[PDB]
RNA sequence: CGCGGGGUGGAGCAGCCUGGUAGCUCGUCGGGCUCAUAACCCGAAGAUCGUCGGUUCAAAUCCGGCCCCCGCAACCA
RNA sequence: CGUCGUAGUCCGGAUUGGAGUCUGCAACUCGACUCCAUGAAGUCGGAAUCGCUAGUAAUCGUGGAUCAGAAUGCCACGGUG
RNA sequence: CUGCAUGGCUGUCGUCAGCUCGUGUUGUGAAAUGUUGGGUUAAGUCCCGCAACGAGCGCAACCCUUAUCCUUUGUUGCCAG
RNA sequence: AAGGCGGCCCCCUGGACGAAGACUGACGCUCAGGUGCGAAAGCGUGGGGAGCAAACAGGAUUAGAUACCCUGGUAGUCCACGCCGUAAACGAUGUCGACUUGGAGGUUGUGCCCUUGAGGCGUGGCUUCCGGAGCUAACGCGUUAAGUCGACCGCCUGGGGAGUACGGCCGCAAGGUUAAAACUCAAAUGAAUUGACGGGGGCCCGCACAAGCGGUGGAGCAUGUGGUUUAAUUCGAUGCAA
């Protein structure tokens, strides 16, 4: 990227939905190309979450990124021999990824029985916002209030 | 020689010793963090291990001072 | 650089007013060029080549 | 407690630069550490006859008064050999 | 145990640190607190973050008297010159007037050398 | 029978009067940095804490013996 | 579709015993493979470090050269992605 | 045996954008310019500018393969009626 | 004049420049020797001492670290009166005079124009950046010459030895000034050119970093190498490029 500039991907929507964003989930849980297996683990996760947890599948996804979604975030600098961390106010587009990304990590990093069972608790621990996933998003701003100085 | 002072206490209830030396008694974190801020002092514990933990309440500023002024006086 | 807020006017707008007083009064390239003692023959140094960069 | 500081003997280290960084030697010894000295030879398994042992013996001999060593060891263990100096012990 | 509604915010901000110090308009020390000592050392303590909570933990030691307006006095160079004035402002406290305070000697005492890192 | 200070990992220490998994240096073996080496950096190995009896919840640190090294001491023509 | 239900396990296959297959005058040193039994370390790897910008990475099988026999290497193939 | 006597082959910086010549001109001369600049390109690619005007090798093109289609040919391939 | 000179006010004082006309009548230029001035550091006596900071102490870094970084800190840096007399004391360009095309500015006098606008037309002093001829090894200089000429002075004669020794003069000292030879080499040097290189600089590229996904470093096995072993463990490949 020194020179040449570019536009994304702008992958198909969700199968069931047709929510491109839960085409960003599905493609980030996937592993070894194995899409197929993907999306299953997601929507019996999401039909987990959503069946025995007020329903509204779409927006029970909202309400668990809403509180994982990261406003500010550090961009690590090397000045005058010096390495600064400089807090950057990050985009959207990215704040919607980071904020799946950590809920996916989370979820295999847990002890449940399965990715499915995983990533449902995982999805309703950041619905309530708590649980390891949101303790990511507050790490990033304890991280960068602290650097407010260099902005 | 560093203790840990404050909020960087983590135990539930402690053993209290005021600054003169007079033993107040099983007081709870928060008990003894108030008694040490009306008296614009430090909650140092000073017996981490000790059962139940022992804290005393004084000036950790100068008391690192002290201790430290003594150790590179009696050095030089 | 001295500021005082008006009525209705947000905080954040009242700030930006605030820092570019400073980055019109300039505090912090002042404090910058004080933080080190510079020789005079290296301050009569820099403004010599200023001087030459001020020419397109 | 004592510590573990060190100072190194390369080849070349002789009186001039040597003695110099025998004062150094001394303040480890004089802090209340114990002194390691590390020879490092432009050399091997058996670097030397000359590098290690003309150096070392005389630290040791110089400083002698404040230091003593705990071995003469002369094993070098690589390209490099450790003799090991602690303050002089009190019986 | 008293009142005051009316203060003002002094943040002294230096390369290293940010200490914030709210007071009455005599100039009397009503609560402090300070980047280095809310949990934040060296390279972090350095932060516009670090100088954040410490505006943060400052608004927690001095609404026992209630303030509700102040001026803030930005004075030093470092982060936290502005980020700290921030965390007062969503703390929940009305910003009568912003100044900076940086003090200029008219060249006065010879500062120390270079340094050759 | 005669004083001093110590015993912890290969060597030297810290952890001590403030009794709850013994950590910190040089070496050892690896890894990183370099065209390469020195130097430096990330790391892992490495222990009945002398040895016993006492004493205790658990004693590295708690006492006293056995024992060893050094300290000066004693042999200082 | 069913089972195992977070365990050093219905994970992992090292190692070793026993008995065999085929190539080849000949498988002790040293071939490949099979049957039965065995069931190591390993519960995600310090410092440090490599590849990859799209039908790529990752993952899944397939074939060939050499070659009596001896591929986890090498060269090539497409599947999902 | 010598790759420190060699041919041929190969790695490598690196498919990086470089390497040069004639005539002109500048400097006593070694040399320079061209190929010092402003933009832009994968690129000494291209364009403006220019005491240079032009040219050659390398860049690109011509070559293989892949993506759409047309004509020819239907067996061992094909099966719309 | 050079060294160098910067808050404001007064006092004492040197130089420069312009306008107008009067006066003196070549009274001018240069200058070995001589005299005076001359940054900083340094020296002597007595003051002064906030900050900075040789030395020195302590903390770190490092293989070492008598350093670079940090915490301190004495002389010194400041004043008076003396000394020293040196710097890349540089424009690395001696002083004075005459002559030779131009463009854009800065600064500072002065004559003129409905002052009718913060201007319009001239005429001196200083100064900055380009550039013409000419000059120059080139770089560059180019009416402030490194051009074209003249007057006088200082200085050079291959590198090292050496601005050293000896002698003289000077200084409290540190030291300064004048200034050799033996010996040794075939070079030393200047400017510019093509590369290469850069953790000197600028601009720019590459999965180079950054953004990501999966790994290697741990384990067991396959495999190559080193090492070690052996009668032999055949020969070669060894940083990226074994």
């Amino acid at each position: 990227p020194r020179r040449r500039v570019i536009g994304q991907r702008k992958i198909l929507p969700d199968p069931k939905f047709g929510s491109e964003l839960l085409a960003k989930f599905v493609n980030i849980l996937m592993v070894d190309g194995k899409k197929s297996t993907a999306e299953s683990i997601v929507y019996s996760a999401l039909e987990t979450l959503a069946q025995r947890s007020g329903k509204s599948e779409l927006e029970a996804f909202e309400v668990a990124l809403e509180n994982v979604r990261p406003t500010v975030e550090v961009k690590s600098r090397r000045v005058g021999g010096s390495t600064y961390q400089v807090p950057v106010e990050v985009r959207p587009v990215r704040r919607n990824a980071l904020a799946m990304r950590w809920i996916v990590e989370a979820a295999r990093k847990r002890g449940d029985k399965s990715m499915a069972l995983r990533l449902a608790n995982e999805l309703s621990d950041a619905a309530e916002n708590k649980g390891t996933a949101v303790k990511k998003r507050e790490d990033v701003h304890r991280m960068a209030e602290a650097n407010k100085a260099f902005a | 020689k560093d203790f840990i002072i404050n909020e960087q206490i983590r135990a539930r209830e402690v053993r209290l010793i005021d600054q003169n030396g007079d033993q107040l008694g099983i007081k709870s974190k928060q008990e003894a963090l108030e008694i040490a801020a009306r008296r614009n002092l430090d909650l140092v514990l000073v017996a981490p291990n000790a059962k139940p933990p022992v804290c005393r309440i004084m000036d950790y500023g100068k008391f690192r001072f002290e201790q430290q002024k003594k150790e590179k006086e009696a050095r030089k | 650089p001295v500021i005082k807020v008006r009525e209705n006017e947000p905080f954040d707008v009242a700030l930006r007013r605030f820092k570019r007083s400073c980055e019109k009064a300039g505090v912090l390239a002042e404090v910058r060029r004080r933080e080190f003692y510079e020789k005079p023959t290296t301050e009569r140094k820099r403004a010599k080549a200023s001087a030459v960069k001020r020419h397109a | 407690v004592i510590q573990v500081k060190e100072i190194k003997f390369r080849p070349g280290t002789d009186e001039g630069d040597y003695q110099v960084k025998l004062r150094s030697l001394i303040r480890f010894l004089e802090e209340g550490d114990k002194a390691k000295i590390t020879l490092r030879f432009r050399g091997r398994e058996m670097a030397h006859q000359q590098i290690g042992m003309e150096v070392l013996n005389r630290v040791k001999d110089d400083l002698q008064e404040l230091a003593v060593v705990e071995s003469f060891p002369t094993k070098i263990e690589g390209r490099q050999m450790i003799m090991v100096l602690a303050p002089k012990k009190k019986q | 145990r008293k009142q005051v509604s009316d203060g003002v915010a002094h943040i002294h901000a230096s390369f290293n640190n940010t200490i914030v110090t709210i007071t009455d308009r005599q100039g009397n020390a009503l609560g402090w607190a300070t980047a280095g000592g809310s949990g934040f050392r060296g390279s972090r303590k350095s932060t516009p973050f670090a100088a954040q909570v410490a505006a943060e933990r400052c608004a927690d030691a001095v609404k026992e008297y209630g303030i509700k307006n102040l001026e803030v006095m930005v004075k030093g160079p470092g982060p936290g010159r502005e980020s700290t004035i921030r965390a007062l402002n969503a703390a929940g406290f009305r910003i009568t007037n912003i100044t900076d305070v940086t003090p200029i000697p008219h060249n006065g005492c010879r500062p120390p050398k270079k340094r050759r890192v």
